[PDB]
């Protein structure tokens, strides 16, 4: 809800956490496809 | 605003910005002056700071003598322009009983680069820990260097050590003992090579000026921290596997003498704002409360940061955690910071367009962005114009002295971008010092333009603009709006080989005389000329050994009375699927001394441009991180149309769904309406309460007046609404867009309207460097590789694509056996397969069995290279092999 | 100026229903021209229809007929589908009364000069034991289709047009250097009045009349072959 | 009825896999067939083999595989399965 507007403080904490997504979405993809490899092996 | 020339862009700011943003370029220059310890460093330190600062090279000697000292500095050897013109390094040599010369030692230019071998390179400041997030120490780009310069001395001490011993004593000079390779090799070795040292990214001045000011973040970890505040920018970082690593440095931010990064902050005592600005480094930050910027401050005078948590000193402004290409995005506070993430770094990568058009609704660093970039011609004194001309610019200061400016023009980037300087001044003109007196590529009358003002429609148009594809008007191709110029280098050289030497001349072997056609005197293609696909640009020819012709080759030979020639043919062709014009040409030759690598006679390079209009495939995105591709282009014709019959541009579908928003999308939209057909509040016994907020400046504007409205401190809902309601009509005086920002559409085929109100509006949307004709790859047949017989792309290009490993899974799930097999073998390694099912195709035969694939053969070959005997064993044919 | 030969294909789906196909159409002609055709053909074509009709015992009843097994709304139903064409140009009504136990097909209606039925096979309603019903039905020409507007006198909707329903689809052909040139799918399905090809012309006719009023400004210009 | 196919979805998989046992059996049933056609048009088959087929009408410009498998649709041929 940033309908509002977020100060600079407010946009501060908010990035502390979206970047753990986007770095624990890059341990996704690999494991997957190392396990769908032994999976088909 | 505070700048002489500056355009007239009204801010909806609700907070005067107390301190004007510091040279974003500085990071690079302080680093480099104090290394080689300039006098304006000396004069700018010892004013207030020590009054014996020592230069890095300086510092260096001083601790290795007594083993050295007063080392000299000569003037540039070469101008930049003619570095890179000549591929030579920019440097200047240095000097140090017996002198003694230490080597050629790079400079950093204005826009704190460096040429090292004709390349402009930019180092980047790493961030490494003198633990804690204070504990980073961060590494000028002169201090890297300097610590580089250390190992150099230091071996070159322990040769000359070596060299004492055996040398006979008295008989042995400075320059007997100092054998100063291993020195110069260092810096040689550093800024080539070197992770740090790396080569500018310029497809737009925003891009280089990222570039520098970037920073490394190690010498969990990848999270931010509160001390990142107002110096590395959160919002920043690429989104590959890289994120949290590397990070821009925040716009304020400023750099102390070791290297700890400093955040201007005013200290607030009584609760009243102190106009005083103090650095605070990271330790510092904690001793004092920092306050908050956004802050309710009444008429004149009058949520902090505790020393180790969150929630005596005030901010100097908003936007300090941010960074250039960051606080450029409007509407920031509403966009979530992948999009904004995503937004910053998609306009770094626009491409610089012919018109270059500014944005129409814009921030506040536009303008100091571009003048700090480099690419803008600046005017050094104030005075007036002598000459204005496509070539150059002169200005006669009242002071008398006599400036003069020449312009890049249609000069190639470093990725094929074309940056071409326009002059926006006239003869009479009186210039301030500071203004700008030239356009650089993706600038506009001083403030960076990367992209063009469209009107949209946020409509879904028959499936055309469906998830994230965009339809747009064959406007923007006849009016060559998205058109942007492309050039590319090629390169060719003649030298010594093993049994003769290369020889470029126009003559080619077998070719016909039109093929030739466009070919000069001496082999190269003449200025000016069209190339297509597979047309030559330069003949070259080197020696062949002995012919050992084909007899059926020989026959002809003496049919048609042409004599077999001696050597082969060697030409430049142009790469397949690359057209365009020839720019320039430049030719190094032997005879003409020059100066060429060991055995080179003759080096010539071809520069060809290309005009690309904006084509269906192409990457479009706004600076919000939306973006997508041009699904299709209807002609004007065919498209949603306001009452006006006025079309709208570029129809994009609802791409943000519930909770995804990117609502800051959306909000420029509107305001791009606004700022184009201008407004009025009509103030009548009073002024609305939303436009209480609002400074007198914004209540009346004409039509086509670009805005302002930096990162935090911006335009309001409120007054959105209220600019909404006054908007002036057009030609006639009807409306076209209403309190909502939506109006009845014509379908331009049906000709019927869209039955309900649609959003329309004007969107600052950028070209990105992702091209289709860039990206559009085709293979029959072609080049294929020496070790592994696999199709290589050949260096024309023709390369093949990779079915990997997960697509035989797939191949093999679906249980195409043949198709699979076809792939393996006939269509890359089979030697004689792949020819002989292309003589099977021209002949319109059956494809034969495929053979047994080269990388197998391979196999084997090193399993017996480990020893291991394996014998590929048939049913009853006991051993086997290829051959 | 000339163009490329666009042609003109017919493919009956049906006695009374047939697509066509115009090509080549230059981009992008398709649209242009296609959704006006459709326009045409479904309100520009003079055809005779049923205005209002009055049943014997029923002025103040709405739902049912006593006699007859089809209610009130289930006839009216049937009555649209009856195609007549009538050139007195004027409100004619003809009179339809059957009785005893039957099923009256519209051939029972006696048409007065001047109008003709062409569906004489049209099931109009099934009769009760006993039972005579006299129904009166007017019937002007008229165009398009007329939304419907005396004691017992019961407005109705009027399908003017022959033309039923009439649809329309644009595709790409025709390759040689440009392949994104326009191919015209019409498709039309018409009642026994007027075949589909003689509906196309009269729809055609009428266009080009009507197109006619900007060529007299100036028949001088270039326009196209 | 599936209205009409266009192009390469004629003649319809369902009615094509009643002539074979699987999908992949019609692959091959159509494939070496394709072959046997191509070898026709050419000059088959060498030594001591003759060439068969078209057996339907072939289109106009219809594509030898396209044909085998129109074959097949008609049962106009049979296969036996090792
Ligand atoms: C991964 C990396 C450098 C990569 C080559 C580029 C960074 C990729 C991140 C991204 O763009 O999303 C790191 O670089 C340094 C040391 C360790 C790492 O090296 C690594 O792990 C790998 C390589 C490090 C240096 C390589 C130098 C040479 O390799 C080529 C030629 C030489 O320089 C390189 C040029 C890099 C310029 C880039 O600049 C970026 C865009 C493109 O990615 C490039 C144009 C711009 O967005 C610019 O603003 C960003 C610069 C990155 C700042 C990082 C500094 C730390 C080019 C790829």
């Amino acid at each position: 809800s940033f309908r509002e507007g977020l100060t600079v403080l407010e946009y501060f904490i908010n990035t502390h956490g979206a970047r753990k997504g986007l770095a624990d979405t890059a341990l996704r993809t690999a494991d997957s496809g190392y396990l769908t490899r032994r999976l088909v092996d | 605003n505070s700048v002489p020339g500056a355009p007239n862009r009204v801010s909806f700011a609700k907070l005067r910005e107390p301190l004007e943003v510091p040279g974003l370029l500085d990071v690079q220059t302080d680093s480099f002056e104090w290394l080689v310890g300039s006098d304006r460093w000396r004069q700018a330190a010892i004013d207030r700071g020590e009054e014996n600062p020592v230069g890095g090279l300086e510092e260096v000697l001083a601790e290795l003598s007594p083993i050295f000292s007063d080392p000299r500095f000569d003037e540039v050897k070469a101008s930049v322009d003619e570095c890179k013109d000549k591929d030579m390094t920019y440097a200047a040599p240095l000097f140090v009983s017996q002198t003694v010369f230490m080597g050629d030692f790079p400079m950093m230019t204005e826009k704190g680069t460096f040429i090292i071998n004709g390349t402009e390179r930019v180092v980047v400041s790493q961030l490494v820990r003198s633990d804690h997030f204070g504990n980073r120490r961060l590494r000028t780009v002169g201090e890297l260097i300097q610590n580089q310069i250390r190992v150099g001395l230091s071996r070159m001490e322990r040769v000359v050590r070596e060299r004492m011993t055996t040398q006979d004593v008295e008989a042995i000079t400075p320059q007997t003992l100092i054998n100063i390779r291993p020195v110069v090799a260092a810096i040689k070795e550093f800024f080539g090579t070197s992770q740090l040292s790396q080569f500018m990214d310029q497809n737009n001045p925003l891009s280089g000026l990222t570039h520098k000011r970037r920073l490394l973040a190690l010498g969990e970890v990848r999270d931010v921290h509160p001390s990142h505040y107002g110096r590395m920018c959160p919002i920043e970082t690429p989104e590959g596997p890289n994120i949290g690593l590397i990070g821009s440095l925040s716009v304020y931010a400023r750099v102390n003498p070791f290297g700890f990064i400093e955040t201007p902050y005013r200290k607030v005592e009584n609760g009243v704002v102190t106009d005083q600005i103090d650095y605070l480094t990271a330790d510092e930050e904690d001793r004092h409360v920092v306050a908050q910027a956004n802050s309710p401050t009444d008429e004149n005078g009058r949520m902090v940061r505790k020393k180790g948590g969150e929630v005596d000193y005030m901010d100097v402004s908003p936007r300090q955690m941010v960074s250039v290409a960051t606080a450029m995005i409007p509407f920031l506070e509403h966009d979530d910071a992948n999009r904004a993430l995503m937004g910053a770094n998609m306009q770094r990568q626009a491409v610089p367009l012919v018109r270059s058009e500014a944005p129409l609704v814009g921030t506040g660093m536009e303008l100091r962005a571009a003048i700090d970039a480099g690419d803008v011609v600046v005017a050094d004194k104030t005075g007036v114009i002598e000459e204005v001309s496509a070539d150059y610019i002169t200005v006669m200061a009242d002071d008398g002295t006599r400036q003069s400016y020449r312009l890049r023009k249609f000069a190639r980037s470093n990725h094929g971008t074309c940056a071409n300087q326009r002059p926006i001044v006239d003869a009479g003109q009186r210039v301030e010092a500071g203004q700008v007196i030239a356009d650089g590529p993706c600038t506009q009358n001083g403030e960076m333009a990367l992209g063009k003002n469209l009107l949209v429609a946020i409509m879904p148009w028959e499936g055309h603009n469906y998830e994230d594809a965009i339809i747009l008007s064959n406007r923007l191709v006849e009016e060559d709006v998205l058109t942007s110029i492309h050039i590319e280098e090629h390169e060719i050289d003649a030298r010594d080989t093993k049994l003769g030497a290369e020889e470029i001349t126009r003559d080619i072997p077998n070719v016909s005389d039109e093929v030739l056609a466009d070919l000069d005197e001496r082999g190269i293609v003449r200025i000016g000329a069209e190339v297509r696909d597979g047309d030559i640009l330069v003949g070259k020819v080197t020696p062949k050994g002995e012919t050992e012709l084909t007899p059926e080759e020989r026959l002809l030979r003496a049919i048609f009375g042409e004599k077999a020639r001696e050597v082969r043919d060697t030409s430049l062709k142009v790469p397949h699927g690359e057209s365009g014009k020839v720019i320039g040409i430049r030719v190094f030759s032997r005879e003409d001394d020059d100066e060429l690598p060991a055995g080179v006679n003759e080096l010539v390079r071809v520069y060809v441009a290309q005009k690309r209009k904006i084509s269906d495939g192409d990457k479009l995105a706004g600076r919000h991180g939306n973006k997508g591709v041009i699904g299709k282009i209807l002609p004007v014709e065919d498209m949603p149309f306001l009452p006006d019959g006025t079309p709208v541009d570029i129809i994009l579908n609802t791409h943000g769904v519930p909770r995804r928003m990117n609502i800051g999308q959306i909000l420029e939209t509107h305001l791009g309406w606004v700022a184009k057909a201008g407004w009025n509040i009509d103030v009548a016994a009073g002024v609305p309460d939303w436009a209480s907020k609002l400074p007198e400046e914004l209540y009346s504007a004409p039509a086509d007046s670009t805005v302002a409205t930096p990162v935090f401190d911006g335009a309001q809902e409120g007054e959105l609404a209220g600019l909404l309601g006054s908007t002036l009509p057009n030609r006639d005086g009807e409306v076209m867009v209403d309190a909502d920002g939506k109006s009845t559409l014509f379908d331009g085929r049906s000709g019927e309207p869209f039955p309900y109100p649609v959003t329309v509006g004007y969107m600052y949307i950028l070209k990105l460097h992702h091209l289709v004709d860039d990206k559009i790859h085709a293979r029959s047949t072609g080049p294929y590789s020496m070790i592994t017989q696999q199709p290589l792309g050949g260096k024309a290009q023709f390369g093949g694509q990779r079915f990997g490993e997960m697509e035989c899974w797939a191949m093999q799930a679906y249980g195409a056996a043949y198709t699979l097999q076809e792939l393996l073998t006939i269509k890359s390694d089979d030697t004689v397969g792949r020819v002989k099912v292309y003589e099977a195709i021209v002949k319109g035969e059956n494809i034969p069995e495929p053979g047994i694939p080269e990388s197998f053969k391979v196999l084997l070959k090193e399993l017996q290279s480990l020893c291991l005997n394996v014998e590929v064993l048939s049913s009853d044919g006991a051993a086997i092999e290829m051959r | 100026l000339i163009s490329q030969r666009p042609t003109l294909s017919e493919e009956t789906v049906a006695e009374n229903r047939s697509r066509f196909v115009i090509e080549p159409l230059e981009p992008g002609f398709g649209y242009t021209l296609g959704n006006s055709l459709r326009r045409t053909l479904l309100s520009s074509i003079p055809g005779a229809a049923v205005t209002s009709i009055r049943i014997d015992g029923v002025l103040h009843e709405f739902t049912t007929v006593p006699g007859v097994k089809e209610d009130v709304t289930d006839i009216i139903l049937n009555l649209k589908g009856l195609v007549v064409s009538s050139d007195d140009d004027e409100p004619v009504t003809m009179y339809l009364r059957k009785q005893g136990p039957g099923v009256v097909t519209a051939g029972d209606i006696v048409p007065p000069a001047g109008v003709t039925v062409h569906n004489p096979d049209m099931h109009i309603a099934t009769l009760n034991d006993k039972g005579k019903l006299e129904v009166e039905l007017v019937v002007e020409r008229g165009r398009g289709y007329v939304p419907a507007v005396e004691i017992g006198r019961i407005p109705v909707d009027s399908i003017y047009s022959p033309v039923l329903k009439v649809t329309y689809k644009v595709e790409a052909t025709r390759v040689e250097q440009r392949t994104d040139f326009d191919k015209l799918i019409i498709d039309v399905e018409t009642k026994n009045s007027i075949s589909p090809r003689d509906a196309l012309a009269s729809a055609g006719g009428t266009l080009v009349e009507l197109f006619g009023l900007a060529r007299e400004l100036n028949a001088d210009s270039e326009h196209i072959e | 009825a599936y209205d009409t196919p266009l192009g390469i979805t004629n003649p319809p998989i369902d009615e094509l896999l009643s002539r074979a046992s699987s999908k992949y059996a019609l692959v091959i049933y159509a494939a070496k067939r394709a072959r046997q056609i191509n070898d026709y048009y050419n000059q088959l088959g060498d030594g001591i083999l003759e060439y068969v087929g078209p057996l339907v009408e072939p289109g106009l410009q219809e594509k030898p595989l396209s044909i085998a498998l129109r074959e097949i649709h008609g049962d106009l041929l049979e296969h036996t399965e090792g």
